[PDB]
RNA sequence: UAUGUUAAGUGGAAAAGGAUGUGGGGUUGCUUAGACAACCAGGAUGUUGGCUUAGAAGCAGCCACCAUUGAAAGAGUGCGUA
RNA sequence: UGGCACCUCGAUGUCGGCUCGUCGCAUCCUGGGGCUGUAGUCGGUCCCAAGGGUUGGGCUGUUCGCCCAUUAAAGCGGCACG
């Protein structure tokens, strides 16, 4: 996981959600999974 | 961008009151930044977003900067009191009012000079917008 | 009760004869050592033409103490000197010949070959 | 809501109940309670269940489409039943079972023992396949992911426990040479 | 704009102190400062208190106040007494070789390794001259007495303390760095690829063998490393993979240049640098054979070498500049000495097969024979190994190429006994 | 009291930046001659287009991107093989 | 590291050590986890976490530092530099 203020994709299969309040980035690449 | 001669060595440092007297239009490029506030704008500043916004377009298309580092400002070392005279000059600084268009582009498509002028605008530090003669 | 700055007779044939025990291993804290530990130490006096030197730093095993020890079935041993045998990575003395007596306690820590070189295993 | 609005035909030998939130369904394969908020309602006949929305917005939208999929997984549970289907892939991987108690060797140094709960079986046609059935999505889909946690598919090899529509993200163990 | 300066320089019994005083001025040149006249003395002997002399610094002072300089730069390291006698003596400003070396290093590091490196470096070069660079504030002669309230010291205990604190916090940084630099690097030595390093002397020609023998034999040639003449012109290392067309595979390195009369507190931020060439598995030592001090570059090369800690690696000897010279032929190998130039297709060619020769020795012959329905591996061979033929039988592949000692064991079962 | 907004205890502390929170307006595309989402079926032939390569069969890379039946069907959107 | 001169000049004892601690978390060890240029071994980085633990000497008045030998580890700061 990143965690950074500044979560946004990184490819074209990264998909933007919200869980428990909190934005964050979900995708097939592991390396690509970002929480704010 | 420095001044090649100056009548004074120190100035007032001045006010940032109003909106641009002058050059809130796009006149030259299709597209510019235009600042939303106002803020003191130094030639380091200046020379890294030129540098950005070029480098994005290799060196195609045209790129006016609408504003000049006239004024000058001092400083005094770590150590020294209050007193004994002004301090000497570092840097040179264009005061930016809110509405000043600053940098201006041509030459290229929608694509390449909004994303070229979006990287210029996170050197700055001021608050800007993208806007099309 | 051996600790740093404590010297002891070296009993064994290498070259050393007295030594200075720099550190007793086993613990963070650890200030004392009995029959059968291992002491990093430094050689004091040595044997002109031996192969442990004067001034080298070395590990050896406690072999006997002044204050000895105690056994399970009630009984103590103690000795009037303390001495110890220098040793190698492994448990393996850097002599020939081990003189003097050895506790048993040396048994129960897997020092076969001081156990098996000694004239008496008390 | 799509959801909320379809209409839930009851099959043959199983009976639907309320009392008041609460609701109660029985059939050939066991029984099922569960309890809604009171805002939605149910209407009962023979053999059609329709939930209504009193209002239009947000969370009372999300609610009638819920309690209209909860309604309808719990029929059809006690009607047919359902199943989930596990493989295990690696060398001396196996499953057994000794009566009631699934036992696994996936590699560790002890095996790894599994008992069902109430209402939840557990099947081994083969020494490398495990089958969950129960009358119950929530509990036999719980404890199909639990015996899956035990030893998840790794991507250098494929060797785990993993299910069938499982496709896992393959990596190669040296590269650059 | 410009600056106007004069070089200082005495014999000391140098072997040449010319090309020292040629150099020195292209330092200068290189830093936006031009040369506006010199001063030599043959004196055997440095002077204790001014490094000149007392007649020399008044004729100093006086070429200085004609030629309308701002300020002196002297060949060699100074003292902290020797630079306050000459600024009282002079009414200039004085400033030494290091100091030179040190302003051209900083105003040229990108990355900020290099930047923290000639940070922490002129921090160690100013850290000793600041005792009586501070004592004339500090030496106020009148402050106070006994006290009954106060600090328990003297200023120039805190004031030494103070200077001493930020050196180890500048450091510490500087080792984080290169422990992260050695993550980069796990890769390269999980695998076992060969690695060939260049080394020599400033403007020898390294980074236009690089970028050749990449333009020859890289997949993305496109990676090209910066080329000119002007002074240290790569400041950073360059790693690229290499692919010869017998089906080898090598990485080659480069790193930069340095000049005689070199720094020790720098020295130490180049044997950081050099790590890689540390542990090199072949060394090509490229030599500007057009110039003829050459020689005398070659031995402070080593010099170098022997101080960053580089030792009991191979090395050829390559002779760059080989066009420049009349009647001479090229590319020519001596013992372990290449003559060549480096914008060449065939010195270039010359010179991987001499890097295939050296390298790669264990590449033996070898038969295997590869089932049809089992096959995929004579993919392998191909791309992994260089073959020579190979021939389509009723029970499969019969081929032969030759291999490296991990092909054999890995193909251990396919060998067949002749 | 009347009409709205907010779900953070914001109210009751702090910026550049980041974001399918939520409400109100204004434009525009398709749609009961059936739109969007799922489900069923098809998704073909010259042809493995040419070059290069030991290969390259749509899917390492370069140059082309036509035609037929037909409702459409890419000289191929991605995975996969060597 | 500095700037200012707001309390104290009918007195607010000033460095280092010893004795005795207590608190913060921006975590040195130990506990849980995500990513890896994570095959394994050994590591890197980030998130949760303050329960407990966190060495003896040579030199120097020294704090600091260098060195010797250990340790799971030899944390960083506040408390009138406690
Ligand atoms: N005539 C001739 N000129 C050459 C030859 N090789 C290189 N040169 C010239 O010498 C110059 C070499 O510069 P370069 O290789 O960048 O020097 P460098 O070794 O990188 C200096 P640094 O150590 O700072 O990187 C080039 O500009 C090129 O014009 C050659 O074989 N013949
Ligand atoms: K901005
Ligand atoms: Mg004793
Ligand atoms: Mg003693
Ligand atoms: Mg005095
Ligand atoms: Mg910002
Ligand atoms: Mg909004
Ligand atoms: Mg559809
Ligand atoms: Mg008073
Ligand atoms: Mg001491
Ligand atoms: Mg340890
Ligand atoms: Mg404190
Ligand atoms: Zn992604």
């Amino acid at each position: 996981m990143k965690v950074r203020p500044s979560v946004k994709p990184m490819c074209e299969k990264c998909k933007v959600i919200r869980r428990k309040g909190k934005v964050m980035v979900i995708c097939e690449n592991p390396k690509h999974k970002q929480k704010q | 961008l420095v001044p090649k001669r100056v009548k004074y060595r120190r100035e007032f440092r001045g006010n940032m009151r109003g909106r641009a007297k002058g050059g809130t239009e796009v006149a030259f490029g299709e597209y510019g930044l235009q600042a939303v506030e106002a803020s003191w704008i130094t030639n380091r500043q200046i020379e890294a977003a030129r540098i950005a916004m070029t480098r994005y377009m290799k060196r195609g298309g045209k790129v006016w900067i609408k504003i000049f580092p006239h004024k000058s400002y001092t400083s005094k070392p770590i150590g020294v009191r209050m007193g004994k005279g002004k301090g000497a000059p570092e840097g040179w600084v264009s005061p930016v009012k809110r509405g000043k268009i600053m940098f201006e582009i041509a030459g290229v498509p929608e694509d390449v000079a909004r994303e070229a002028l979006r990287l210029a605008a996170h050197k700055l530090p001021v608050k800007t917008k993208i806007v099309k003669r | 009760m051996i600790q740093q700055e404590s010297r002891m007779k070296v009993a064994d044939n290498s070259g050393a004869r007295e030594v200075l025990t720099i550190k007793v291993l086993g613990g963070s804290g650890r200030k004392t050592a009995n029959i059968g530990d291992v002491v990093v130490c430094t050689v004091k006096q040595a044997t002109p033409g031996g192969v442990v030197k004067k001034g080298e730093v070395v590990k050896a095993v406690i072999v006997r103490t002044k204050s000895g020890a105690r056994r399970q079935d009630g009984s103590y041993i103690k000795f009037d000197e303390n001495a110890c045998v220098i040793i190698r990575d492994d448990k393996s003395p850097r002599g020939t010949r081990i003189f003097g007596p050895v506790a048993r306690e040396l048994r129960e820590n897997n020092f076969m070959k001081i156990v098996s070189l000694a004239p008496e295993v008390l | 809501s799509r959801i909320g609005k379809k209409t839930i035909v009851i099959p043959a030998g199983v009976t639907v109940t309320l009392n008041g939130s609460t609701a109660t369904v029985k059939g050939p394969k066991g029984e099922l309670v569960k309890e809604f908020n009171p805002e939605i309602t149910i209407n009962i006949e023979g053999n059609e269940i329709n939930v209504s929305r009193p209002t239009d917005n947000k969370n009372h939208r999300a609610l009638h489409g819920t309690t209209r999929a909860i309604l309808n997984n719990m029929v059809v549970g006690v009607s047919e039943g359902y199943e989930k289907k596990l493989e295990l892939i690696g060398v001396g991987y196996r499953a057994q079972k000794q009566g009631d108690k699934l036992v696994l060797n996936v590699g560790y140094s002890h095996p790894v023992e599994f008992v069902a709960p109430k209402g939840v079986e557990i099947e081994v046609p083969a020494n490398t396949q495990v089958i969950v059935k129960g009358y119950n999505k929530e509990h036999v889909g719980e404890l199909a992911a639990n015996i899956r946690a035990v030893r998840p598919p790794e991507p250098y090899k494929g060797k785990g426990i993993r299910y069938e529509g499982e496709h896992v993200r393959r990596k190669e163990g040296k590269t650059g040479k | 704009m410009e600056k106007k300066v004069l070089i200082v320089g005495i014999s000391q019994k140098q072997k040449d102190f010319d090309y020292s005083m040629e150099e020195l001025a292209n330092l200068a040149a290189a830093n936006n400062m031009e040369v506006v006249g010199e001063i030599r003395q043959n004196i055997d002997r440095e002077n204790r208190a001014t490094y000149v002399g007392k007649g020399k610094v008044d004729e100093i002072k006086g070429l200085a106040e004609m030629q309308d300089a701002r300020l002196i730069i002297f060949n060699d390291e100074l003292s902290p007494s020797q630079i306050r006698n000459l600024e009282e003596a002079l009414e200039l400003d004085v400033m030494d070789r290091t100091g030179l070396i040190l302003a051209i290093f900083a105003n040229r590091a990108k990355t900020k390794e290099a930047q923290l490196q000639v940070q922490i470096a002129k921090l160690q070069y100013e850290l000793p001259r600041i005792f009586g660079q501070g004592e004339d504030m500090d030496q106020q002669s009148g402050k106070g007495g006994l006290s009954n309230r106060g600090s328990g010291e003297k200023k120039i205990e805190t004031d030494r303390r103070t200077i001493k604190h930020q050196i180890r916090h500048l450091q510490k940084e500087l080792d984080m760095l290169v422990d992260d630099r050695e993550v980069r690097r796990r890769k390269r030595k999980k695998n076992e690829i060969p690695v060939v390093s260049l080394v020599g002397y400033t403007n020898a020609g390294k980074s236009t063998t690089m970028n050749g023998l990449v333009r020859a034999y890289s997949e993305t040639a496109d990676k090209q490393v910066f080329e000119k003449d002007m002074l240290f012109a790569t400041l950073e290392t360059s790693v690229r993979e290499i692919v010869l067309p017998d089906n080898k595979q090598f990485l080659l390195t480069d790193t930069v240049g340095f000049v005689s009369k070199l720094p020790h507190q720098l020295v130490k931020a180049f044997r950081s640098t050099l790590e890689e060439a540390r542990d090199a598995d072949l060394l090509i030592h490229v030599v500007d054979y057009s110039d003829p001090h050459y020689k005398t570059m070659m031995k402070t090369t080593e010099e170098t070498l022997k101080v960053v800690g580089v030792e009991d690696v191979p090395v050829i000897y390559a002779y760059n500049k080989a066009d420049l010279l009349e009647d001479e032929m090229y590319p020519k190998q001596t013992g372990n000495t290449i003559i060549f130039s480096a914008r060449e297709e065939e010195s270039l060619e010359f010179l991987t097969e001499v890097i295939r020769k050296e390298l790669f020795a264990s590449y033996e012959k070898a038969t295997f024979l590869i089932p049809f329905e089992a096959g995929q591996v004579v993919a392998y061979l191909n791309e992994h190994a260089d073959i020579l033929e190979t021939e389509y039988l009723e029970n499969g592949t019969q081929i032969v190429a030759e291999v490296s000692p991990a092909d054999l064991q890995k193909l251990a079962e396919y060998q067949v006994a002749e």
